[PDB]
């Protein structure tokens, strides 16, 4: 699960335990327009791409 | 979940039972296990 960072949650965020660097294949960041009232995405897959 | 594959998968007597199927490898892919 996530919490809200906005407001807050009696919980904590915790969806891994890694300590270390696991190994990661792609790490990138975007940036999307905050001022926007609907986010459309696709993800499909072929050939192992 | 719990669990034949008797005697081996490979040279099952009644293959439609055992969970391991049998595939191929596609384009682009790798041995599944
Ligand atoms: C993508 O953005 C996030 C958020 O800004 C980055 O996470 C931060 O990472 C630094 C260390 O590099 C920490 O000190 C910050 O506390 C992190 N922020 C949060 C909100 O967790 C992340 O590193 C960025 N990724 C790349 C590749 O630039
Ligand atoms: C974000 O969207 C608003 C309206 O939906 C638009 O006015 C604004 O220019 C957009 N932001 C950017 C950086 O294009």
């Amino acid at each position: 699960h996530t919490v809200c960072k906005s407001k807050g949650s009696i919980r904590n965020e915790s969806w891994h335990i890694d300590s270390s660097e696991p190994l990661c294949l792609f790490k990138k960041n975007f940036t999307y327009n905050v001022s926007a009232d609907w986010l459309y995405f696709h993800f499909y897959q072929e050939r192992g791409v | 979940k719990y669990r034949s594959c008797l005697p081996d998968p490979i040279s099952t007597y009644s293959p439609n039972t055992c969970p391991q199927k049998k595939v191929v490898v596609g384009i682009g892919e790798h041995c599944p296990g």
